[PDB]
């Protein structure tokens, strides 16, 4: 570490959560895909209250609703817009992302592709839980700290 | 006085061991092999193939050990002499041919284990053997030939017609395979073996599964196999494999197999399939349809039968693979260990000799189904055996 | 000394309650891995330091008590042959018996011997020694010490294989 | 937890299919013309964090087995204490050393999670 | 394979092998050790059907999965509802001698499969056995004072024999297969439900549920190690 701040606990952390490479894979608890037609109400009851909240200051009626884990979510210094903006700034505007506040509950993250509508998705699952990468470098997995 | 219900002790233990010692000395295990070759294995290895196109082989006896005299009478051989002579301790190998018009006998040699039921040494008294000049502490698990003992050491292999699942290596295209070696006890040993491979590694777009048969050029999707075994509705097919209708992750994991084999919806189209994977492009449906159908009747999971109605045991038993492959890519289950000596085979003096044996039995045979072909109007080379044994 | 002796099979007891205390927690799961780590790793690396925190501990009891008159920890003060290893299994504890870095493993299902019961995470399951040479191995413990031998045979055949080629 | 469907006659795997007009979920065959409504939307499901396996082996005769541990706890439901114990079945690396009861008496499984989680441990 | 692997015990001597390059791959039998010289199983096969075996053409998963599979050198034969009790006759049939003794029977409970072994080539030792036919108390060894009288009796006499005692189900053989479904008592004392501070430490018995137990730990060795005077006090190598 930095000459400085080298006796820090905290300042060793952060550099260790920023340079272990994380995919969504290690905090992704389960991917699912839904026939939600409707993108407005949804057959998934816990899902209203995110899309509710998103009419404040095309699209497939398939889902794919991915569930994280926060204890990954902290313990990797992950921030749910983070993970979101990052899977956003993966598939371009050829993907239409959501996702729950880091306040709520429940981390959820509901995608729709944007007929073969079905196949595209179960792969875009698979690029997303192991080649898109949130934070770290390429190669290098496991980071330990010593003193 | 002793209530004869009354518990043991570990003293008391050594007393067992000493009556096991005394039935079955330090190398039973050379004995029983050998012995087990002699009284049984023989006999049925001549039963076999003991049809030419017509000459029948029939029962078998077996000559206590003599000698092959140059100027005299065939001689009773003794270890003692065997060894100091350079002789061999073998004896005879007769049969009883029957030759019938279809358009004793001596024949080889076998070199005979030291106290096996068929050497003198097995019954001679304490005294008897010290008149032999044979010392009494003597063992007697091996063989004599040209003078000088030879012992067979136990061979270590692994165990036949048993499943095996193991992972692989990264690089590679396949995750998953799931093995076994088939052969026959009688006959012949056609060690044909079937692998069912899980294409794919943990995650990539959607992992097929297809099994290797032999002959064939290419391997075949699962789903094929099944219906060239008369299962044709997917339904039935996954019912042979997952045995849990809940199991959702099991089934999950065969999805992209049914889409495999999707092309095929018969028994003939999957038979074409496989025959045409191997054979040549100018052969007639018929005979590709045929050919497929004895590939899957002895080629196929020859273990299990080799008749012709067991179409339902070998479906089962392909399933069962798979069932074992995926248990073991769902991560249910650790890939089999293959240092479990439960799954080792060691091959003594008789199975050994039992290998030779046999080639040897085909080789006589073909030196008598030429005096046949060749023949217009006992012609025996009994050496065939005797030196291709004690070689 | 008898004394110590009593000194040293309490120092191992104090070990094996230790480990006891570890799998009850970890069998509850209220034992946490740390950071790039399995709940299984932290859980064996922390009985094999028990362990072997055990045998060290009872080796130098074993070493204070031998006097300057014993033959043994002569040869050691003048540093021809022996050492503290050396002493430690003779007279007290022989140690942790391994196999590729880790104790040894179920080689049956769930059991390293059909001896044991399935799932037996114990010291005495997975090849702690506690016996020590003077006092002479268990069956179980002889077979799991002629496992970590057996390594070491291989190994140094391996060492004096690939070494030679490297001088050369 | 997809539990899929077969046709009604041929008895082949069933697969989804859009009704672009009353937007619902429909599974027809690829085989004959059969065809129908879907139970639930859920038409897939990937678990990276996975808990089934671990109970596999609980049979009415999983008592009669001499190689398994013995504890005498007390069962939450007959609470007698004729138990018989084991890790969990999984087989990853990344498993933990929670021990999984069966009791002999109503053959009830219980663990000793203090972190428990699942309802029926299916 | 160089590796002393936990299954070779009482198989193979831990001691035994060549140094250098067959290290671990030269073995030696331990004193005990004798291997399978191979079996017809036909008549198993039909005792299987003729006790309730269901044949695999007649088998239908989703109708009876608590089934469990019936396997023969193998070949899986067909399902079987309640193995408790096919098992149990088995054995019965072993210990008497209707099934020939070589032969190797595991039944794998959880795992729901029940496998039969004829071939040759298994190497398998004998153990006593241990059941609770004996009311007295708890579980017991077969063999008892009068059985080793006998046999001693006869070795007096230089007719109970050790065929005496596979006969009268006193003593199995158990190859590494079958071995993986029992529980073995070290010292037949190890049944019984201060110490010398000379003695080494042992670990108390913690079951009830033993189904064999060792005649003695000392088998464990070959020719050679048999040999040596207290190996047990030896480092290993
Ligand atoms: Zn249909
Ligand atoms: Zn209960």
């Amino acid at each position: 570490l930095e000459p400085g701040h080298a006796a820090d606990q905290e300042q060793a952390k952060l550099i260790r959560s920023a340079i272990e490479h994380t995919t969504l894979k290690s905090v992704t608890i389960a991917s699912e895909i839904y026939y939600d037609p409707d993108p407005r109400s949804t057959v998934i009851p816990e899902d209203e209250e995110i899309i509710q909240l998103h009419f404040s200051l095309q699209q497939s009626p398939w889902l794919l609703r991915l569930e994280l884990d926060r204890a990954a979510m902290n313990d990797k210094d992950l921030t749910m817009g983070q993970v979101g903006e990052r899977i956003k700034q993966t598939f371009k505007n050829d993907l239409f992302v959501i996702w729950s506040e880091d306040n709520d509950e429940k981390l959820i993250i509901r995608c729709r592709v944007v007929a073969e509508e079905d196949h595209m998705l179960k792969k875009i699952e698979n690029t997303m839980l192991e080649n898109i990468t949130l934070r770290g470098v390429e190669n290098i997995e496991r980071v330990v700290m010593m003193k | 006085f002793e209530d004869e219900s009354a518990p043991i002790t570990a003293e008391d233990s050594w007393a067992v061991i000493s009556a096991f010692f005394r039935e079955k000395g330090l190398v039973s295990q050379q004995l029983d092999s050998f012995n087990q070759f002699v009284d049984y294995t023989l006999q049925d290895i001549i039963c076999e193939d003991s049809t030419l196109i017509e000459i029948s082989f029939g029962k078998i006896y077996v000559t206590k050990p003599m000698v092959n005299e140059s100027d005299g009478v065939t001689h009773a051989l003794y270890p003692q002499e065997a060894r100091l002579r350079n002789l061999t301790y073998s004896s005879g190998l007769f049969v009883d041919v029957k030759k019938r018009t279809y358009e004793k006998v001596f024949i080889g040699r076998l070199p005979i284990m030291l106290r096996s039921k068929n050497c003198y040494l097995s019954e001679a008294t304490e005294s008897d053997l010290y008149k032999l000049k044979e010392c009494p502490f003597d063992m007697g698990g091996y063989f004599i030939i040209n003078g000088s003992e030879k012992v067979l050491i136990a061979q270590e292999r692994s165990a036949g017609n048993i499943v095996q699942v193991f992972k692989k290596a990264a690089p590679s295209p396949i995750s998953h395979v799931a093995e076994i070696r088939s052969a026959l006890e009688k006959g012949s040993r056609f060690i044909s073996t079937l692998q069912v491979k899980l294409y794919g590694r943990e995650g990539s777009s959607a992992r097929t599964i297809k099994a290797t048969l032999p002959y064939i050029k290419q391997d075949i999707p699962i789903v094929i196999i099944f219906r060239a075994l008369g299962i044709i509705p997917d339904g039935e097919i996954l019912e042979h494999i997952c045995y849990d209708v809940n199991d959702w992750q099991m089934l999950e994991m065969l999805k992209p197999c049914v889409e495999d084999g999707f092309v095929i919806q018969d028994r003939e189209t999957a038979l074409d399939f496989i025959g045409r994977r191997g054979t040549a492009l100018g052969i007639k449906k018929e005979k590709r349809i045929q050919y497929a159908k004895d590939i899957l009747q002895k080629e196929f999971l020859p273990h299990i039968t080799q008749l012709e109605g067991f179409e339902s045991r070998k479906a089962f038993f392909l399933g069962y693979m798979i069932n074992r492959l995926l248990l073991c890519a769902l991560d249910r289950k650790d890939q089999d260990d293959r240092d479990h000596f439960g799954k080792k085979r060691l091959d003594l003096a008789g199975p050994l000799l039992a290998q030779l044996f046999k080639t040897l039995f085909k080789k006589l045979t073909k030196d008598i189904f030429r005096y046949m072909q060749r023949t217009v109007e006992l012609a025996i080379n009994a050496k065939t055996i005797t030196s291709g044994l004690k070689y | 000394d008898g004394p110590t002796m009593r000194e040293i099979t309490e120092t191992i007891a104090e070990a094996k309650k230790k480990v006891l205390d570890v799998t009850k927690e970890a069998q509850a799961n209220l034992l946490t891995a740390k950071h790039g780590m399995t709940l299984r790793e932290s859980f064996e690396d922390n009985v094999v330091r028990f362990l072997n925190e055990a045998r060290d501990k009872a080796g130098r009891l074993a070493e204070v008590n031998l006097k300057d008159l014993n033959n043994v920890k002569q040869m050691v003060m003048a540093g021809s042959k022996g050492s503290f290893i050396n002493i430690a299994q003779m007279s007290a504890c022989v140690g942790q018996q391994s196999v590729e870095g880790k104790r040894i493993a179920f080689g049956f299902v769930d059991r390293t011997l059909p001896h044991f019961s399935k799932d037996d995470y114990s010291p005495e399951s997975k090849g702690f020694v506690e016996n020590s040479y003077l006092r002479g191995l268990t069956p179980q413990e002889f077979f799991f010490h002629a496992m970590g031998g057996r390594e070491g045979l291989i190994d140094t055949a391996v060492k004096t294989a690939e070494t030679g080629y490297i001088q050369r | 937890m997809t539990t899929f469907r077969f046709c009604r006659d041929c008895n082949n795997m069933l697969y989804p299919r859009e009704d672009k007009e009353n937007n619902r979920l429909l599974f027809e065959c690829r085989t004959c013309s059969y065809v129908e409504e879907a139970g639930s939307p859920l038409v897939y499901r990937h678990e990276l964090i996975t808990n089934i396996g671990e109970t596999a082996g609980v049979v009415q005769d999983i008592g009669s087995d001499p190689t398994l541990p013995r504890s005498d706890r007390e069962c939450p439901k007959c609470h007698s204490r004729e138990n018989v114990f084991f890790q969990s079945q999984q087989r990853r690396k990344d498993t933990s050393m929670v021990l999984f009861f069966v009791c002999l008496s109503c053959s009830h499984i219980f663990t000793s999670d203090q972190k428990n989680k699942r309802t029926q441990f299916s | 394979p160089r590796q002393l692997h936990n299954t070779h015990w009482g198989l193979v001597c831990p001691a035994e092998t060549p140094e250098g390059q067959a290290c671990g791959l030269v073995k030696n039998l331990s004193l005990m050790s004798c291997i399978s010289v191979g079996t017809d199983p036909m008549p198993i096969i039909t005792f299987l059907s003729e006790w309730g075996m269901e044949p695999l053409e007649d088998y239908v998963p989703h109708q009876s999965p608590d089934a469990t599979r019936v396997f023969v050198n193998g070949v899986w034969h067909g399902v079987h509802r309640n193995p408790a009790r096919l098992m149990e006759t088995l054995r019965t049939l072993r210990r008497k001698g209707d099934i020939n003794p070589e032969v190797s029977m595991i039944r794998d409970i959880r795992e729901k499969e029940l496998k039969i072994f004829t071939d040759a080539g298994r190497v398998y030792r004998p153990l006593f056995i241990v059941e609770d036919d004996e009311s007295l108390g708890h579980k017991e060894l077969k063999v008892r004072k009068g059985h080793i009288a006998k046999l001693m009796a006869t070795e007096y006499q230089d007719e109970y024999t050790w065929s005496s005692l596979l006969n009268e189900g006193l003593v199995e053989y158990i190859d590494a297969e079958e071995e993986e479904s029992i529980l073995i008592a070290m010292q037949p004392e190890d049944l019984e439900p201060d110490v010398d501070p000379a003695k080494r430490i042992r670990v108390s018995h913690h079951a009830t549920t033993f189904t064999h137990c060792e005649i003695h730990p000392s088998m464990i060795l070959g020719v050679a190690a048999s040999i040596i005077p207290f190996p047990d006090h030896n480092q290993s190598p």
